[PDB]
């Protein structure tokens, strides 16, 4: 599966869950401020590796990264 | 119409309309200018 | 019913001033240099940024009154370089010898070699639109009617676009003026269409039968009189066809055999011009306009009488085909897209058949021995047909992306054909396969088979042969037929079926052409490239909206460059980059039917006749053994033809030369945009910016790479203008020398 | 310290605007990591003109 | 419903067909219908060979092509073992346990497809160089 | 659960759509209740028609089902869409709402899954992760 | 000839059409059946008509 | 051809190639097994380029031999 992680320069937008295809993202709340969040990917395993979470993130050089893995059936968006 | 003609592309074009005819006009009475005499 | 609104838009230049005025994107200011490329890609897409169909259909009417006034425009330069540029008064007395020739070179840094020896007393540059055989066929004897309908074009220009101001600024009419197809269906075919065919043929009985009549006499063009005195003097229009001494009484007492002597059904080609007969192609429009006046009282309108197209469409459904054409017209009274896809496949499908029916059938006086137009008309109208087929499949696409509703389309014939996509494209996919083996490889058949020594084992006529019984069975039906089952006429519908040699001046104007073995290949070959073509733009309309890959690619956009690097990798996956590939494999369509023209004609049909009979032709008939193999398509074609475009620096042929190679450039500088990507030459300049940064002056307006799609697209119009160009002058170089 | 109005020099390495002069619009008085908002004239590639800063990462060049 | 439903879809002239031919075919053990698929694909795979082939107006031609043709099925015969040693590996089962879902069977497909191939190649060299 | 059999939409066609990837591992299916008789596009082909139900639709890949699932809550705003994955044929029930709310929405009890206490300038080097089972981004 | 066949258009063709009953009236306001546009579409289609009869033979 | 031409055109040309493998009788049966996909990015790259630079070498070397050959 492709590997997403999640920087600690997210702000809780919001936009790169609503942005994602294959609902991979979701919104977590925040340890050491209990008020803000951050996105988490707990379903990298249905990535496909679209990268729209990547166009979405407002800051400079977003905190959401994709590294293409190994291509499983999900990942590879095969329908057969 | 002289802020449009203040654009782009109308003062790109009538400049290398003006450059384009200055050394057209050159070539006609001094052709043919290899060398510095 | 007409409505309109009075004084919509204002007639000010506040909106002249800012650039991208239209758009709630853009005029905010340039931020990047892609806003300087955003503003010129979607201005005329009048669709995107306004969301009103009454106001998004005045922009269209009203823009094409621009575009009526920049044809005349341009027809007008037809008509004056005619009038003040050329030789058209000398090309009247001797129009073999003479070549047509207008737009004379100025005397600068040496460019006046351009200025050829082109024909009697003048010197200019010798053209190849046809234009003097267009205006003899219309009778113009004199400069001075050429020069004053340069002038009747310019005010008609001004008169489009005084029309194209008025209709968008002062008189702007509502959408339903707009959604009105049945009145004005009936408005364009009588009235456009007939008319236009019924007053075209008053020209051509009072003015251009007179004229060539005497001119295929072969007096003068001085003695000939002035086309009025055909209408006042009716003693001279009573020496020519005397049968204008009876004026109308034969038409309105249906005593219409009293004219068949300039309403003829003669049909063949003029023996002293080697054009159609004027007397065919003035009952030819005369038919034509009451076909098309009578076809124009068929929709209904405000008085009851009529076809209505949303009842033919409900109760046009069979069994196969769910609820049939229910839904089409309100597709077509709301779409723009749909009915510019549909009006484009039409015209460039008529734009070949335009090309077809006039190398054969030649319909002006001199156009057939005129060697060096008749294959530039032949492959311009073919070249002009092939875009407009792209534009069909790009403008159905755009219709599918946000003009297509699924709610006003279950089961019908869009939502049929949107449900077996995946049988469609797969027995699409299969029959260019089977088309690409079965047809190119027998052409690497036989170049493995000539290489190796084997002659005896390719496919010719010598050999393994390939008859086309399918096409020449048609050859026979077609060219039997002035007689028998078109009883009145006298000859055939053209001489390319069958029938004799018509030799104009010492060279062949039209001989039948033959089929044999290599003409099964050729067009096999344009069989296979055609359906490549249609391949590549139908599955960009059936996929525009969605796939197995992606299924919200109508929410993604027509034109987006990719959905990133996952799925495998998804980089051209929309509907736009199906028209960008499908726009090489027309020009890999088209480019081999002109090829296969180009050697047709000057191997089997054109050539000279001598003083016997015996034709010998241009190229030598060397197209029955030659191409057949792809060698013989580069020895005895591209590298036999192209010595007159390479030889012709130092002469007047030297801007084709020029030409051939300067757009062999073009071709090639496409590829650094087609092979290479974007993100190279983002981060190549960021070195540059940098290397301005350093000196303290890099603009405001930040400098960009072209992005994924404007990259595709800047690499297919050169790619395109680079071959067109070259094949433009090879073609003008080589027929001007030897035909 | 950093307050608003503040014309800063970035010193975040990955950033589109390392090295560069921005306004500081604002603040955040809480103790939420990356809390000074720098405007800046030049957009950067996906076209924005913000981002969140720590006072590590900017200088006082004013 | 998942499928389209054509009003030629699922016909029964074409749908009996299918049932009857020897790949669908209930009563056939795979060396029966190894050898009628073999009998039917070697009959006529020698046409194309005897009548276009490197050399016709020979002796000499109808052998040649006829050699040839089996040589196409000594090659789909290896075709068809290198299928059933990837496709079918430890006889992998499935839902419908059919020859074609698991293999279990295959061994016996293979030969007859070479018993009934280089019969019917051999077959119709009798009836065009004889007979 | 998936509730099946619940009804089909009223559809008949697609040729793009569940083929033998589906009776072996791994179909979707997405379940939601429309409130009309209305006509919506598919991600195969372009109609059904939703029933008033208890509608259920059985789809290839959970990126059709996302896609779907976003249509009825943009043009219908139905957002009650619950999309599933089958059992012994499939893998895992109950894809989505993953928590009983949707992605967008904080809820808490959620565990950061693959987050980050550092930027992505402060990445090391891939020399200093040579020859090891560590990658350069992972922490 | 021509006469009859505007009556072969009014007897055939007339019960053809399907929108009956509009404008414009008879100019006197006439108690006339076929309205002035039926009365010039039957007429056209007989001239239609009737110059191709008087033409085939 | 691999240059010019990119990815998910042909990822989205196999998804029907697939179907219409699926669903022809007496050839259903044969099944692959490996899931035919379309050429990567990085792939075709290298493909167009290796038909790139054969084509470039081997038009040249045929034509550098022949045209010395003849004359000497
Ligand atoms: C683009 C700038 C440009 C410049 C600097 C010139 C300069 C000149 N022109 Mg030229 N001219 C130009 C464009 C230009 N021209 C264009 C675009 C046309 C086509 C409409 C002409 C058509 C033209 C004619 C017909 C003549 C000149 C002549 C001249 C010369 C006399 C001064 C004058 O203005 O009259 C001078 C060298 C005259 C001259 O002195 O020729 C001997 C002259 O008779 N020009
Ligand atoms: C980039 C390389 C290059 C260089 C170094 C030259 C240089 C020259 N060319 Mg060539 N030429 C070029 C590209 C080049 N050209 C291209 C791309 C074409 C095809 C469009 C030509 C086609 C061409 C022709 C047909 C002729 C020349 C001529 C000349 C000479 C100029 C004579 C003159 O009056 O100018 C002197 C100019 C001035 C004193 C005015 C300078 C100020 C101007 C207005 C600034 C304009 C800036 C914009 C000069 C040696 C001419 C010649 O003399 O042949 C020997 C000549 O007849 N060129
Ligand atoms: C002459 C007086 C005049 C004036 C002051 C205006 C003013 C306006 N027009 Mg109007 N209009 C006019 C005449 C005029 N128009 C004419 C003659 C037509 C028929 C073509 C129209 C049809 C029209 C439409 C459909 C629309 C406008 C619109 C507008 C508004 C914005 C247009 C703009 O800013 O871009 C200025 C544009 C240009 C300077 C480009 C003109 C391009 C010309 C027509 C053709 C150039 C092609 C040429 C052949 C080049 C070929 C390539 C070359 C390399 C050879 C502005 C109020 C727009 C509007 O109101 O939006 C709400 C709008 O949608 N006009
Ligand atoms: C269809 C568009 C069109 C095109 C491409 C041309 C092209 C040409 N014209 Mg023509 N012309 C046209 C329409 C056109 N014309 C129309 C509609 C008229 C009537 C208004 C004319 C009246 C005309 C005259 C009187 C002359 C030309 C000349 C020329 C040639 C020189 C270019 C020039 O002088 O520009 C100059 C540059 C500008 C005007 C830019 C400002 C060039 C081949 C000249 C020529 O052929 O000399 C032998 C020439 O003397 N034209
Ligand atoms: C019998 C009267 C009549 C005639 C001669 C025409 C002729 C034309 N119309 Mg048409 N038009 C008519 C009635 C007529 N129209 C009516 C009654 C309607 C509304 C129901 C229209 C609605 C219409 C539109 C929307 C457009 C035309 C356009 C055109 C032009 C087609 C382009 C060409 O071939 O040149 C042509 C001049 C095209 C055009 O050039 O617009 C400027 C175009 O876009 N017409
Ligand atoms: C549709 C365009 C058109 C126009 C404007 C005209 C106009 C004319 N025709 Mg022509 N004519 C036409 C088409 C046209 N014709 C066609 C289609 C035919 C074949 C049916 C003829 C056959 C014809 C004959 C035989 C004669 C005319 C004549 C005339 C002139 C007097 C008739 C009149 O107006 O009353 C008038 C200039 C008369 C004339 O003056 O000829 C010199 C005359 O004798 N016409
Ligand atoms: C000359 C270069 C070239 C060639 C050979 C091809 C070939 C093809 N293109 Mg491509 N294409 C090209 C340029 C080319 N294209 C370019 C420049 C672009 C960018 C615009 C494209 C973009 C493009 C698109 C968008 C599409 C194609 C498609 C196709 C396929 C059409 C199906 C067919 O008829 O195959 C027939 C095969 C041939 C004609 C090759 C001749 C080889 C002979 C006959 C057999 C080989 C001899 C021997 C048996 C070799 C094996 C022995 C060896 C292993 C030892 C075909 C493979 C279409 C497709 O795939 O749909 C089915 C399609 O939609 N191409
Ligand atoms: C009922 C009597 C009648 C008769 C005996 C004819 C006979 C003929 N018609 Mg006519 N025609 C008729 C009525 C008739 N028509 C009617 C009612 C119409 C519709 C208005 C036509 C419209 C028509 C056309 C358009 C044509 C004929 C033609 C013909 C001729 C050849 C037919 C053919 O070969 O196919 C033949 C003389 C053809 C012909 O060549 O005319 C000489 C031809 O082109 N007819
Ligand atoms: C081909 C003749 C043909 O078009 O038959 C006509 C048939 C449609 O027959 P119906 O009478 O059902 O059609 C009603 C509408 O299609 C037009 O009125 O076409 C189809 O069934 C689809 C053809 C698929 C094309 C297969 C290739
Ligand atoms: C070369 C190239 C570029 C770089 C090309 C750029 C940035 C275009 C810039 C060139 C033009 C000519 C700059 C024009 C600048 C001014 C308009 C010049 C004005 C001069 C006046 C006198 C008229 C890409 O961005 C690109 C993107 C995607 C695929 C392929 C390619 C590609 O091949
Ligand atoms: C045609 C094409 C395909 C489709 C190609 C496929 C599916 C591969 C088909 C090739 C067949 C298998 C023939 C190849 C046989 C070779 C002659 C030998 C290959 C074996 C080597 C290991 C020796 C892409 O996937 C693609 C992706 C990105 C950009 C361009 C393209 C592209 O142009």
């Amino acid at each position: 599966a492709h590997t997403v992680k999640i920087y600690d320069t997210c702000i809780g937008c919001t936009q790169c869950v609503r942005a994602c295809p294959t609902d991979v993202l979701e919104m977590v709340p925040w340890d050491g401020c209990r008020a803000n969040q951050i996105a988490s990917a707990p379903r990298t395993e249905d990535c496909v590796g679209c990268k729209r979470c990547e166009s979405a993130c407002p800051t400079d050089f977003l905190s959401i990264r994709v590294y293409l893995g190994a291509e499983t059936t999900r990942s590879m968006g095969l329908g057969y | 119409f002289s802020k449009y003609l203040s654009t782009a592309p109308v003062i790109g074009t009538l400049t290398a309309f003006f450059l384009a005819g200055l050394l057209i006009e050159i070539n006609r009475f001094n052709p043919d200018l290899l060398v510095y005499p | 019913k007409i409505v309109i609104d009075k004084d919509p838009v204002s007639t000010s230049f506040d909106k002249w001033a800012v650039p991208g005025h239209f758009s709630r994107t853009l005029a905010k200011g340039p931020k990047t240099t892609t806003w300087i490329w955003n503003l010129h890609a979607d201005v005329h897409d009048f669709d995107s940024y306004t969301s009103d169909l009454e106001e998004v259909s005045r922009k269209i009417f009203s823009a094409h009154f621009g575009h009526l006034a920049v044809v005349f425009i341009w027809l007008s330069g037809a008509y004056f370089h005619g009038a003040r540029f050329s030789n058209y008064e000398a090309w009247l007395s001797n129009p073999t010898t003479i070549k047509p020739s207008a737009q004379v070179v100025w005397p600068i840094v040496g460019q006046e070699i351009l200025n050829g020896d082109v024909g009697g007393g003048f010197q200019g540059i010798q053209i190849t639109s046809g234009l003097f055989q267009m205006w003899r066929a219309s009778g113009i004897t004199t400069e001075l009617q050429l020069y004053v309908t340069a002038i009747g074009a310019l005010v008609m220009a001004a008169l489009m676009l005084f029309a194209g101001w008025f209709h968008y600024h002062k008189a702007a009419p509502k959408l339903e003026w707009f959604q009105n197809a049945e009145s004005m269906m009936n408005h364009h075919l009588g009235g456009l269409f007939g008319l236009g065919s019924l007053s075209w043929a008053g020209h051509q009985i009072h003015v251009s039968l007179p004229v060539n009549k005497l001119l295929d006499s072969g007096v003068s063009p001085q003695e000939i009189p002035l086309p009025h005195e055909f209408i006042l003097n009716k003693d001279l229009i009573a020496q020519l066809y005397p049968s204008f001494g009876q004026g109308l009484t034969p038409f309105f007492t249906l005593n219409w055999n009293e004219y068949s002597d300039f309403l003829t059904f003669k049909g063949g080609l003029n023996p002293v011009t080697g054009g159609l007969w004027l007397s065919d192609s003035a009952h030819h429009h005369l038919a034509i306009a009451v076909l098309f006046i009578v076809a124009g009282h068929m929709y209904r309108t405000n008085w009851g009488i009529g076809h209505s197209m949303k009842e033919m469409y409900d109760s046009h459904k069979g069994p196969f085909t769910g609820e049939g054409h229910k839904g089409v017209y309100e597709i077509f009274t709301n779409s723009w897209h749909a009915q510019l896809s549909l009006n484009l496949a039409l015209f460039g499908s008529l734009s070949i058949i335009v090309a077809h029916h006039m190398y054969s059938m030649p319909p002006y006086p001199y156009l057939a021995t005129d060697y060096a137009t008749s294959l530039c008309l032949f492959t311009h109208h073919v070249w002009i047909g092939g875009f407009l087929i792209v534009g069909a499949g790009a403008h159905a696409a755009i219709f599918m992306v946000r003009d297509y509703d699924p709610a006003q389309n279950y089961n019908n014939l869009v939502d049929r054909v949107l449900r077996h996509r995946d049988a469609i494209i797969s027995h699409l996919n299969w029959v260019c396969i089977f088309l690409g083996f079965h047809s190119f490889g027998l052409y690497i058949h036989n170049d493995t088979m000539r290489a190796l020594g084997r002659p005896q084992d390719m496919f010719s006529d010598a050999a393994i042969q390939l008859q086309p019984v399918f096409a020449q069975w048609v050859q026979g039906v077609n060219s039997a037929a002035a007689g028998n089952t078109a009883p009145n006429a006298l000859a055939n519908a053209s001489y390319a079926f069958g029938g004799d040699i018509v030799s104009v001046g010492g060279k062949v104007a039209m001989m039948p052409i033959s089929l044999g073995t290599a003409d099964f290949l050729v067009h096999h070959i344009h069989a296979f490239t055609i359906h490549v073509t249609v391949l590549i733009l139908l599955k960009g309309v059936l996929f525009a909206r969605n796939s197995r890959l992606i299924p919200d690619k109508a929410n993604l956009g027509f034109r987006f460059p990719c959905d990133g690097p996952g799925r495998g990798g998804t980089c051209q996956v929309s509907a736009w980059d199906h028209v960008f590939l499908g726009l090489f494999w027309m020009y890999n369509s088209l480019s081999v039917v002109l090829f296969h023209f180009s050697w047709k004609m000057q191997s089997d049909v054109w050539g000279n006749v001598t003083a016997d009979g015996a034709v010998s032709h241009i190229t030598g008939n060397n197209f029955a053994q030659g191409a057949i193999t792809i060698n013989g398509w580069l020895r005895d074609f591209l590298w036999a033809q192209a010595s007159q475009v390479i030889q012709s620096y130092g002469s007047a042929l030297s801007a084709y030369g020029l030409m051939f190679l300067g757009a062999h450039f073009i071709w090639a500088f496409s590829l650094m945009f087609l092979f290479s990507g974007r993100g190279y030459w983002q981060e190549l300049i960021e070195s540059i910016v940098w290397a301005h940064n350093k000196l303290k002056f890099a603009p405001s307006i930040q400098p960009r790479a072209l992005s994924i799609t404007q990259g595709r697209a800047v690499g297919v119009a050169h790619y395109l203008l680079g071959g067109i160009a070259t094949t433009w002058s090879f073609f003008h170089a080589r027929i001007i020398s030897v035909g | 310290m950093v307050q608003r109005g503040s014309k800063v020099r970035i010193l975040r390495k990955e950033s589109y605007w390392y090295q560069e002069i921005g306004t500081v619009a604002s603040i955040d008085q809480s103790g939420i990591k990356y809390p000074v908002i720098v405007r800046f004239e030049k957009v950067n590639y996906s076209n924005v003109n913000s981002n969140n800063f720590s006072l590590d990462e900017v200088v006082e060049v004013e | 419903i998942g499928h389209l439903s054509t009003p030629i879809s699922n016909s029964s002239a074409v749908n009996g067909l299918l049932a009857n031919l020897p790949a669908y075919r209930k009563g056939l053990t795979p060396r029966l219908r190894g050898l009628e698929i073999g009998m039917a694909h070697g009959y006529f795979l020698t046409g194309p060979f005897v009548e276009l082939g490197p050399l016709r107006n020979t002796d000499g031609g109808i052998l040649y092509g006829s050699l040839s043709a089996v040589g196409l099925v000594v090659i789909l015969t290896a075709c068809l073992a290198l299928y059933g040693k990837a496709n079918f590996s430890g006889s992998s089962k499935s839902k419908d346990a059919t020859l074609w879902e698991s293999g279990e069977g295959w061994s016996d497909f293979v030969s007859g497809w070479l018993i009934g191939g280089a019969g019917s190649v051999g077959f119709a060299y009798l009836l065009l160089q004889y007979i | 659960t998936l509730n099946l059999n619940a009804p089909t939409p009223i559809f008949g066609g697609s040729t793009g759509g569940l083929l033998r990837k589906a009776e072996v591992e791994e179909f979707y299916s997405i379940t939601w209740t429309g409130k009309s008789e209305t006509v919506f596009e598919l991600p195969t082909g372009g109609a059904a028609i939703m029933r008033a139900g208890e509608n259920l639709l059985r789809l290839a890949r959970k990126e059709q089902c996302i896609a779907l699932g976003a249509q009825l809550k943009d043009k219908f705003k139905i957002t009650d869409y619950k999309i599933y994955r089958v059992y012994p044929s499939g893998e895992v029930q109950f894809l989505h709402p993953k928590d009983g709310v949707f992605p967008e929405k904080v809820n808490p009890g959620r565990v950061a899954v693959g987050s980050n206490k550092r930027r992505i300038g402060q990445n090391p080097d891939p020399a200093k992760l040579k020859f090891k089972g560590q990658e350069t981004f992972d922490s | 000839v021509m006469l009859a066949s505007v009556l072969f258009a009014g007897a055939v063709g007339g019960p053809g059409i399907k929108m009956k009953g509009q404008g414009p009236a008879w100019p006197f306001n006439a108690q006339i059946p076929f309205t002035p546009s039926e009365f010039l579409a039957v007429t056209a289609l007989g001239h239609i008509i009737g110059t191709g009869v008087i033409l085939g033979i | 051809m691999f240059l010019i031409s990119w990815r998910g055109y042909w990822q989205e040309l196999i998804e029907t190639l697939v179907w219409a493998h699926e669903r022809t009788p007496l050839a259903n049966l044969v099944r692959w097994k490996d899931k035919p996909v379309a050429l990567s990015i990085v792939q075709a790259r290298l493909v167009g380029l290796a038909h790139f630079a054969v084509g470039y070498i081997v038009t040249y070397a045929a034509f550098l031999i022949a045209s010395t050959a003849s004359k000497f």
